[PDB]
RNA sequence: UGAUUAAUAGGGACGGUCGGGGGCAUCAGUAUUCAAUUGUCAGAGGUGAAAUUCUUGGAUUUAUUGAAGACUAACUACUGCGAAAGCAUUUGCCAAGGACGUUUUCAUUAAUCAAGAACGACCAUAAACUAUGCCGACUAGGGAUCGGGUGGUGUUUUUUUAAUGACCCACUCGGCACCUUACGAGAACUGGGGGGAGUAUGGUCGCAAGGCUGAAACUUAAAGGAA
C-alpha cells in the first residue's frame, strides 16, 4: 500500500495499467490501449510476482528492463532427511551471509533464499551461474568451490588472450575423488538374515521361571 | 522416588522459591507425623488435611524458616547413644535442625527422643 | 580454508557491496571500502595475541545516546528478521546475544559505536550460578534423598 | 502421556433419584452376562440405559465379583482376552501380508503387554500355571 | 462360599474421531525418455568459449497418438504422523496408534537400564564441511498453532431423505515449537600428550650449489644456448 504509486509510475511510463485488489488480496497488470510493446506486460508479470514473493520494490523494478530476469530454482526435492536438507541449504546463505553475498557480487543477481526454493533476479549469465551453484549446493559439493571457481573464472574472462582454451587446467573444481569402491566379501549379505514376520518369545523372569 | 521424600521435595523447592501455601498429595500418616512435628518445632504454620477418598491432600501454610527438609534413604538403626554423633554428622552445627526418628512411641525428634529414652530408626531431618 | 584470498572475498563480500566486474583485489579498492577492508584484517590479525580488552575499545558515545543507537538498531534487526522470518526467508545463524549485522550495520558503521553484543549481559551471562553453602558429607543427596553409605552407618553407629 | 479418566465422585450413596431397587439391578446384571458381554459392557450399557451409576456403588460389590457369585465368572480375565484376541487379530494380519514391519513392531509390544499381565494374573493366580499364551 | 479405596500410578472396554503412521490393491497428473504418423527445412546440443554427439535416411521445433520407468510440483507451514530410520495423487480393504470424553471395568499389575530380542555370473553410488546452548528433581506465565471436549449466541448454514458443518469468544486436556520468568550441588567404532603465538641453532638426519653442453683418456666436429 506504501509502494504502490511507485509501482503505478513505474508502469505507467511502460503504459501498464495495474490495480492492488485487498479484499482478495490480489494484484493485477493489464494492458491498455496505449500500449505500444508486446513483451512489457510479461516483465510487469514478472514485477507483481516478485512483489509477492517479497523482494523490495527498488530491488524489484529492476525487472522492467530487458537485460535481466527472473529465476525460481527449486531445491526441495533433492535430499531426504530434513537433518540434511536444512544443513544444505544454510551452506548455501552461509556464516553470517557470506556466501549469499559473495555469489551475488560474484554473479551480479539478487538472491533469495526462501522456504524450500531458491529466487534469483539478474543478468542471464549470472542466472545460469547461480542456478548450477544453487543445484551443486544441494548435492554434495560446496558453495564455496563454485565461489572460488567465479573468482578464478572472472580473473580469466578479463584478459584478451587464453579465450579459445579450455580452462579445466586450471580450475581446481576437478579434484579427482572418485576413490571409493569396497571389496568386502557378502558373505552374508548376498542372501542371509532372511525376514519372518512373527517375533521369537521371550525371555522370562526369575519368578515366572519359578512359576 | 519414593512418597515421603516428594512430598518434602514439594515442601522444599516451593519455599526456596518462595511461596505462602503448597499443595502436596498423597498424604499419609508418616507424612502427618513428619509434618507435625516440624510445625511443632515452627518450621511451618498450620496445615490442614482435605480427604477425598483417594488418598487425602494437604495444605500447609509454611512462613520462612526452612531451609531443608529430607529423608534417609538406607533407614538404619540408631540408638540412644549414638543420636549424638548422627545428629553432629548429618546436621549443619551443634544445636542446629532436629533429626526426625522413628520410634517405638511414634515419630518424634533426637531431642525428644534422648528426652524421654527411646531408640529408634532414622526417617529424615529438617532444619 | 586456507586459501587467503578467497576467504578474504568471503567476510568482505558485506562492506565491497556496501561501498562499491566487481573490483575485490588489492591494488583495485578505492577508499571507504578500502579504509574499511584494512581496518577489518587488522583487526582480525590482532585478535589473536593481544588482549580482549585491549583490541576492541568503542568509541566513547554518551549513555543516552548509545542506548538509543542501540534500540532503534535492534528495532531495525526485529523488524528485518521478523519480516524475513514471516516470509520464508532463510537467514544466517547468530549466536545468543551478539546483534545480527545487516545492511545498515555495514553502512552506518554501528560496530563501533555499539559494539558486537551488549558485554555487560554477556559477563553477568558468563559467570557461574552462585550455590549457596555446602553442609554436609555423610552421604549422597538424591531425589529419592539422602543416601547414607552402609560403610558411613558402621563408621558412625 | 495424557491424563484422561472418569472421576469417581466423593459420594458413596445412592443418587436419591435412584427411585429402583438394589435386586433388578442384579437380575439385569446377570441378564445382560447370559446374552454375553463382558464387564465393560455391562457397566456402560446399565451406565447409559436405566440409570445405575455404578453398580459397586448401588449394589454390594464389583461386578465381575457379582457375576462369579451368580455363576457367570469370565475364562480368562478381560484385560488379558482383550490383548489376546488382538494379538491374534494382528498375527491374522500379519500371515496375511509380510511387509507390514510396523504391524510387526506392534505385535511385540502387544506380546510384551501379554505377557506382563499374564504373569500378574499368574503370581495372584487367578489363571492356573501352566497358562503358556500359544 | 466368608474385609477397604479406586492413585491427575498403570491396564483394558467403549464413543465421536485425528494423521503426508504402516501393508495390499486401485485411480490420476503433467513432465522426461523412446517409438509412430504428419508439417517444414539446416541446423540442433552444450559451453565462459569450443568440443564429444544428433543431422537433407530430415536433426531441433510443431501437431496427434501410444508405451516405459521414476516421481507426486504449486497447496508445503518452525505445521501433522511414526520408537527411530522416515512419511505427500484419488478410492477401497486390512489391521494398528494417539489424545480426548466417561458417575465403565481390573486392582498395584508399576518405573529403570548390564545381557538379550526386533527395526535401522549379472547395471553402480557419497558422507561431513561453521556449528552453540548452561545443566535438572525446578516456579509462574504470554502470543500463536494442531487434536479432542464443554459452554456462549451472531453470521455463514438451512427446509420433513440418515447424519456431517465453517467462523467468533471464554474455559479445558494433551502435542511439535517459540518468547520470557524463580530456584536448585550440579562433586563424593580403540591406540593420547598437555596450552597459544613465536624465536634461535658449531647437535643428529636428509635435500640442496657448481657452471655453456657437445667433450673425454681427446683443449675435438656439426648443431644449439648466451650476448
Amino acid at each position: 500500500k506504501t509502494i504502490w504509486n511507485d509501482v503505478t509510475r513505474a508502469l505507467d511510463k511502460h503504459n501498464i495499467a495495474c490495480v492492488l485488489d485487498l479484499v482478495e488480496g490480489s494484484m493485477t497488470v493489464k494492458t491498455t490501449r496505449k500500449t505500444y510493446d508486446p513483451a512489457i506486460i510479461l516483465k510487469a508479470r514478472d514485477l507483481i510476482k516478485l512483489l509477492a514473493r517479497s523482494v523490495p520494490f527498488p530491488q524489484a523494478v529492476k525487472i522492467l528492463q530487458d537485460d535481466m530476469a527472473c529465476d525460481v530454482i527449486k531445491i526441495g526435492n533433492f535430499v531426504t532427511n530434513k537433518e540434511r536438507f536444512v544443513k544444505r541449504r544454510q551452506r548455501l546463505v552461509g556464516p553470517n551471509g557470506n556466501t549469499l553475498k559473495a555469489l551475488e557480487l560474484l554473479t551480479k543477481c539478487y538472491i533469495l533464499v526462501q522456504g524450500n526454493t531458491v529466487s534469483a533476479m539478474g543478468p542471464f549469465k549470472g542466472l545460469k551461474e547461480v542456478r548450477r551453484v544453487v543445484e551443486d549446493c544441494m548435492k554434495n559439493i560446496h558453495p564455496i568451490y563454485h565461489i572460488k571457481e567465479l573468482m578464478i573464472k572472472r580473473e580469466l574472462a578479463k584478459r584478451p588472450e587464453l579465450a579459445n582454451e579450455d580452462w579445466s587446467r586450471f580450475l581446481p573444481m576437478f579434484k579427482k575423488r572418485n576413490v571409493a569402491r569396497k571389496k568386502p566379501k557378502k558373505i552374508r549379505n548376498v542372501e542371509k538374515k532372511v525376514y519372518t514376520p512373527f517375533p521369537p518369545a521371550q525371555l522370562p523372569r526369575k519368578v515366572d521361571l519359578e512359576i | 522416588s519414593s512418597v515421603l521424600a516428594d512430598a518434602l521435595n514439594a515442601i522444599n523447592n516451593a519455599e526456596k522459591t518462595g511461596k505462602r501455601q503448597v499443595l502436596l498429595r498423597p498424604s499419609s500418616k508418616v507424612i502427618i507425623k513428619f509434618l507435625q512435628v516440624m510445625q511443632k518445632h515452627g518450621y511451618i504454620g498450620e496445615f490442614e488435611y482435605i480427604d477425598d477418598h483417594r488418598s487425602g491432600k494437604i495444605v500447609v501454610q509454611l512462613n520462612g524458616r526452612l531451609n531443608k527438609c529430607g529423608v534417609i534413604s538406607p533407614r538404619f538403626n540408631v540408638k540412644i547413644g549414638d543420636i549424638e554423633k548422627w545428629t553432629a554428622n548429618l546436621l549443619p552445627a551443634r544445636q542446629f535442625g532436629y533429626v526426625i526418628l522413628t520410634t517405638s512411641a511414634g515419630i518424634m525428634d533426637h531431642e525428644e527422643a534422648r528426652r524421654k529414652h527411646v531408640s529408634g530408626k532414622i526417617l529424615g531431618f529438617v532444619y | 580454508q586456507n586459501d587467503l584470498e578467497l576467504q578474504q572475498f568471503l567476510r568482505e563480500s558485506h562492506l565491497l557491496s556496501a561501498f562499491n566486474g566487481i573490483v575485490y583485489q588489492d591494488d583495485q579498492v578505492i577508499g571507504k571500502a578500502r579504509s574499511r577492508t584494512l581496518e577489518m584484517r587488522l583487526n582480525r590479525l590482532s585478535r589473536v595475541n593481544g588482549h580482549q580488552d585491549k583490541i576492541n575499545k568503542l568509541e566513547k558515545v554518551p549513555m543516552h545516546i548509545r542506548r538509543g543507537m542501540i534500540d532503534k538498531h535492534v528495532k531495525r534487526i526485529k523488524k528485518y528478521e521478523q519480516e524475513a522470518a514471516e516470509g520464508g526467508i532463510v537467514l544466517s545463524k547468530v549466536k545468543k546475544g551478539q546483534f545480527r549485522k545487516i545492511e545498515s550495520t555495514y553502512k552506518k558503521d554501528i560496530e563501533r559505536r555499539i559494539g558486537g553484543s551488549i558485554k555487560a549481559r554477556d559477563k553477568e551471562k558468563a559467570t557461574k550460578r552462585e550455590r549457596g553453602l555446602k553442609i554436609s558429607s555423610v552421604g549422597r543427596s538424591t531425589r529419592n534423598g539422602l543416601i547414607v553409605s552402609k560403610r558411613d552407618i558402621a563408621r558412625i553407629s | 502421556k495424557g491424563i484422561s479418566s472418569s472421576a469417581i465422585p466423593y459420594s458413596r450413596n445412592a443418587p436419591a433419584w435412584f427411585k429402583l431397587s438394589s435386586e433388578s439391578v442384579i437380575e439385569q446384571i446377570v441378564k445382560y452376562a447370559r446374552k454375553g458381554l463382558t464387564p465393560s459392557q455391562i457397566g456402560v450399557l446399565l451406565r447409559d440405559a436405566h440409570g445405575v451409576t455404578q453398580a459397586r456403588v448401588i449394589t454390594g460389590n464389583k461386578i465381575m465379583r457379582i457375576l462369579k457369585s451368580n455363576g457367570l465368572a469370565p475364562e480368562i480375565p478381560e484385560d488379558l482376552y482383550y490383548l489376546i484376541k488382538k494379538a491374534v487379530s494382528v498375527r491374522k494380519h500379519l500371515e496375511r501380508n509380510r511387509k507390514d514391519k510396523d504391524a510387526k513392531f506392534r505385535l511385540i509390544l502387544i506380546e510384551s503387554r501379554i505377557h506382563r499381565l499374564a504373569r500378574y494374573y499368574r503370581t495372584v493366580a487367578v489363571l492356573p500355571p501352566n497358562w503358556k499364551y500359544e
